[PDB]
RNA sequence: ACCUCGGAGCAGAACCCAACCUCCGAGCAGUACAUGCUAAGACUUCACCAGUCAAAGCGAACACUCAAUUGAUCCAAUAACUUGACCAACGGAACAAGUUACCCUAGGGAUAACAGCGCAAUCCUAUUCUAGAGUCCAUAUCAACAAUAGGGUUUACGACCUCGAUGUUGGAUCAGGACAUCCCGAUGGUGCAGCCGCUAUUAAAGGUUCGUUUGUUCAACGAUUAAAGUCCUACGUGAUCUGAGUUCAGACCGGAGUAAUCCAGGUCGGUUUCUAUCUACUUUCAAAUUCCUCCCUGUACGAAAGGACAAGAGAAAUAAGGCCUACUUCACAAAGCGCCUUCCCCCGUAAAUGAUAUCAUCUCAACUUAGUAUACCCACCCCACCCAAGAACAGGGUU
RNA sequence: UCUCUUACUUUUAACCAGUGAAAUUGACCUGCCCGUGAAGAGGCGGGCAUAACACAGCAAGACGAGAAGACCCUAUGGAGCU
RNA sequence: CCGAGCCUGGUGAUAGCUGGUUGUCCAAGAUAGAAUCUUAGUUCAACUUUAAAUUUGCCCACAGAACCCUCUAAAUCCCCUUGUAAAUUUAACUGUUAGUCCAAAGAGGAACAGCUCUUUGGACACUAGGAAAAAACCUUGUAGAGAGAGUAAAAAAUUUAACACCCAUAGUAGGCCUAAAAGCAGCCACCAAUUAAGAAAGCGUUCAAGCUCAACACAAAAAAUCCCAAACAUAUA
RNA sequence: GAAAUUGAAACCUGGCGCAAUAGAUAUAGUACCGCAAGGGAAAGAUGAAAAAUUAUAACCAAGCAUAAUAUAGCAAGGACUAACCCCUAUACCUUCUGCAUAAUGAAUUAACUAGAAAUAACUUUGCAAGGAGAGCCAAAGCUAAGACCCCCGAAACCAGACGA
């Protein structure tokens, strides 16, 4: 047959046993790398993102003097969005962090003991003027909307303690 | 089942050669007896200017013997004592 | 079987090829005389020193002609000196 | 079409890890050669086969001594795939007018001049 | 068409190197008129024959250009010197064409047709790709440019086997096998309401009609059927048969040729041998398939028109295996047109529990569920007769 | 003739007795499957099967036997005819 | 056995065709071509054989062999050394040349054929071992006996597809063009409220509605008599 | 394919001829075949005595008989205690590049059946510038010997006869 066929022409049994013999081995090393104990990952830079949200944080704690810390449910947005409406009008904000960038700001602070609230879905309702006794009918309105704490005057509180305060 | 067309080992479709373990092995064993063979070449006593001239007497001297077998050919010599010898065929005792 | 531990040790890879199995006379007289050499022995030992008295002729004929390169470059060497000592510059020079 | 091989003068150039590895001296090169034909003349060239006869090495498993020379060597790169090359040794020296009875090859390339077949008393 | 000679590619670098090869040519002309006479040494178209170069010398002046541009011997002509063939079949016979199936002889599987085999251009099939048809919508179906593999059923190509007795085609007989399934069975999808359909997976146990013209294979249409499958097997089977078409001698029509004679056409007729030596085989001891009608049911479904599942019954047909009470051919019997009997699942998928992957998930995860054999045969007087037993032998009975 | 064959007689047939050929034949102690091979295997490779043995049938094989078959081609082989 | 009877004679007609070609043993011994009414033949050369003469033969270091031409090729020719022992000429004739397959380069066919045609090399018609059986692949040749030994080539591999969780309100049906086509008939621009969201990447609407996502959070196979050695993942090469 | 020219010996009674598939076909041109011309065989075997048949004893081809056969296979070889069982082994000739080939030929036994020529060269003798028993050759030749060249088969052609 011709030099070059269309299919694959089989080679004479010397040629075969060349290649068999020349084929590539790679290098085997002693101890698998995956085994060994890798070695520390490079520094990773801060995201801008993040070291905004710090800033804006630490305001939070430092320009309002009453935060209460509550779970975010997945309520609907219109009524998340109403509710927000009705915030606003007693001049009370609805901010939301990521716990991971608002853990290590409580981890050294002086609000060290409102870390173990931050699990999951949460929301901050703050206000320079501590309107305990409106934010709390706003709330009433949905049984199924959890009042975790907060803390008025650098004074951490439970739920109960805003009642007390309220009245 | 199982037919190859035409012949085993000739033609477009022939039938598949495989290659074992123990081939592989000799073939590398050949390999190594082969690359040390050029190692050895790689170091020659003498260079090609010394060398020449060196061999040329033994040489000349080597095909004067190959002449002088070859101009040596004639038939060999013919004997009396062997053309008498057949009489001794009719020997006999008295 | 067993050849390439033979050669690993200085032996031969056939045991029959050289060693006190083969080369040592295969019988002897009773009375203790020492038995005629065997053929094979015989011829071992010819074909031998046919291999010996090649590598000394070989060897010698190697030494002998680079002796010869040896001295032809110092001959022309000295030619050399011979030519410049003839006659000596004047004119310009003096 | 299959012709005769030029075989580049690179293959024949000894690198250091070698003189490490077979025991050669490029200094000092052996003086002759124990050449040994391990293939058969058989399926192979026309012009391999009358190196071959050139060379003295028509039985195979026979070893023949020749001499490192160019020349020599040129006949042997052309056959260096059906022999094999191995440096002849001398630890007694060049055999004598009263060693040439005495000789043997033995199979590590060595040349003994003083052949005993007596076990070594140490 | 071609046959001799030369150049270029193959043949890349000393030479050489082939076609059915890939391209172009040459069968001359012109200038000389020492394009005279001689002679060392060489080349050489792979032989020979021919062909090519050439110093010096003699004699004169002061080895012509051109790749090819050519034809031997004999013979004829000629005083002589010289000349003579698209001898082009160009290494050339001095001069000779067709036809033969009326043919003969010597051979050839070096060599054709049929066949076998090789090969897969063609043919055929499934995936890949997702453009495009399908009102919308790639993927119910269908499909372009292509890609990737398989198959050896057609048309071709190769000339390897057979030229010292297979003519081929078709039919009859009996068929064995493949599954790429025409029908019966099981199961997904559907542009699946139900009937019909389409498509895909699984399945080769069983079945696959009778006729008119035609040598028919095939096909046309005639009536049917659950269906009237695609193939292979020496395009199965010709020491089983047929000889209708083609094939030998006759003849005719049409055509070609001066004729002899010929024909891929039409028409008529035309010898088909064989006593089984060998292999193989000669009761697979016995499980059956299908349609129709009925019932469910005029039920589910549907607006109606229409119209089913599964299960059960009856009847009929074939297939297999028997029988003679009738019927019929016939008569101590055989036989069918007559009578009797006929018994298993089928594994494609549809679902639970439940990890890898703390949900879920039918699990080439452990696991669970649905469909995932029996019968027949079995001992050990014989001369002879008889026999529903039988070629012989054997077998049964003989009270 | 056929759907669709069946019965009977005669010849043949088979057995007993007598007489007694022919083509044929490399040697055979002469199996099946698959593969291989000068391209179609009783003889080769791998599996399977297998005491010996006659008689009667059968015609798938032994590219069965019988006339160097027919059929194309070859020969500086023939002949007839124009 | 009449496309030309039979018999005898010429006649042992001729046949480039078919078949056959008789004792033993040993030795050397294969593939360029040209011409041919020639390709079934013959002649010459090449090759081969014997005898004889003679001296170089083979291998091969540099140097050396074209330009128009970069497939800028593999490699030859020439060729002292050197390794070796053949070579040439003379004499006498026979015989072979209808070759195969493998590797490689290149042609024709279809980048098919156990296809055809050249070139280089090997094998085969020469033995043996190994590829299952095996002319052409591999190993290996010079010949006997042995109930010794060491080795050469030499035993096919391979089993392939899980996979996001949760969430989504809004300047608005962004304008143009369109019966109206709104993120999704097309198009110009692609900013922007909000912790965080495409003037929309796909589906679904005559157009809208509805939906998801982006955002915040958490790699196949099937033909015809019947599959085809039996098998075995684990005791040191 | 000549001639002129040259000129020869010459004793029948033999055989390095055959021995029943030989030598004439021959036991005979008979038997037999064909209308005719014509073709054309086959075979016999004792002993001095058959007027000794009490005879011419043994062994010898294929073919049989004596004495059918036991898994398996080119029929054999290596072997073995042992026939087989085990292992190994693709009949012969011829024609082709290549045949176990399912290509040719052969049932088998016996007999018969196929390489004839000396120009050159070579080898070995004789003699030698000569050789040879007229002729012929000769610049070492010449004379002599030895040693190389098959069998069967057509369809046809011609002549003379024989046949309606
Ligand atoms: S075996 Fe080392 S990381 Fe798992
Ligand atoms: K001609
Ligand atoms: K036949
Ligand atoms: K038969
Ligand atoms: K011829
Ligand atoms: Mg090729
Ligand atoms: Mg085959
Ligand atoms: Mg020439
Ligand atoms: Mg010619
Ligand atoms: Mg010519
Ligand atoms: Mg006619
Ligand atoms: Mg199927
Ligand atoms: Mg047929
Ligand atoms: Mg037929
Ligand atoms: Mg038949
Ligand atoms: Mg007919
Ligand atoms: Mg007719
Ligand atoms: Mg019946
Ligand atoms: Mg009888
Ligand atoms: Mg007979
Ligand atoms: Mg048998
Ligand atoms: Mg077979
Ligand atoms: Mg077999
Ligand atoms: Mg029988
Ligand atoms: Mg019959
Ligand atoms: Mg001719
Ligand atoms: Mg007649
Ligand atoms: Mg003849
Ligand atoms: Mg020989
Ligand atoms: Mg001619
Ligand atoms: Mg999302
Ligand atoms: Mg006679
Ligand atoms: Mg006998
Ligand atoms: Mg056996
Ligand atoms: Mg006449
Ligand atoms: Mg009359």
């Amino acid at each position: 047959s011709k030099a070059v066929t269309r299919h694959r022409r089989v080679m004479h049994f010397q040629r075969q046993k060349l290649m068999a013999v020349t084929e590539y081995i790679p290098p085997k090393p002693a101890i698998h790398p995956s085994c060994l104990p890798s070695p520390p990952s490079p520094p990773q830079e801060e995201i801008g993102l993040i070291r905004l949200l710090r800033r804006e944080i630490a305001a939070v704690f430092q320009d309002n003097r009453m935060i209460a810390v509550c779970q975010n449910v997945a309520l609907s947005a219109e009524d998340k969005l109403l509710m927000r409406h009705q915030l606003r009008k007693h001049k009370i904000l609805m901010k939301v962090f990521p716990n991971q960038v608002l853990k290590p700001f409580l981890e050294d602070s002086k609000y060290q003991n409102l870390l173990p609230l931050f699990v999951g879905h949460n929301m901050l309702l703050v206000s320079e003027e501590p309107k305990v006794k409106e934010m709390v009918r706003i709330l009433r309105t949905v049984p199924f909307l959890p009042l975790l704490g907060g803390c008025i005057d650098d004074t951490i509180l439970s739920r109960q303690g805003f009642i007390n305060y309220s009245k | 089942r199982g037919r190859i067309p035409g012949r085993q080992w000739i033609g477009k479709h022939r039938r598949p050669r495989f290659v074992s373990l123990r081939a592989k092995q000799n073939m590398i064993r050949r390999l190594e007896i082969e690359a040390e063979n050029h190692y050895w070449l790689s170091m020659p006593y003498m260079t090609r200017e010394q060398e020449r001239g060196h061999a040329a007497v033994r040489r000349r001297e080597a095909f004067e013997a190959i002449k002088a077998a070859a101009t040596s050919k004639f038939p060999p010599h013919r004997f009396i004592a062997d053309q008498l010898d057949h009489l001794n065929v009719t020997k006999k005792w008295s | 079987a067993g050849g390439q531990w033979r050669l690993q040790q200085g032996l031969a890879a056939n045991p029959s090829g050289y060693g006190p199995l083969t080369e040592l006379p295969d019988w002897s007289y009773a009375d203790g005389r020492p038995a005629p050499p065997m053929k094979g022995q015989l011829r071992r030992k010819a074909e031998r020193e046919t291999f010996a008295r090649r590598v000394v002729l070989l060897s010698q004929e190697m030494d002998a002609g680079l002796q010869a390169w040896q001295l032809r470059q110092q001959k022309l060497q000295e030619e050399q000196r011979k030519q410049e000592n003839a006659l000596k510059p004047k004119g310009a020079s003096l | 079409k299959f012709t005769r091989s030029r075989i580049p003068e690179k293959v024949f150039q000894a690198s250091p890890e070698d003189h490490e590895k077979y025991g050669g001296d490029p200094q000092n090169p052996h003086k002759l050669h124990i050449v040994t034909r391990i293939k058969s003349t058989r399926r192979r060239p026309y012009w391999e086969k009358d190196i071959i006869k050139m060379l003295g090495l028509e039985k195979a498993h026979t070893p023949q001594v020749h001499k490192n020379i160019p020349s020599v060597n040129a006949k042997l790169k052309v056959v260096k795939h059906l022999i094999r090359i191995k440096p002849l040794k001398l630890p007694q020296g060049l055999p004598a007018e009263e060693n040439m009875s005495n000789t043997c090859l033995k199979s590590t390339g060595e040349l003994v001049v003083q052949w005993h077949l007596k076990p070594v008393e140490q």
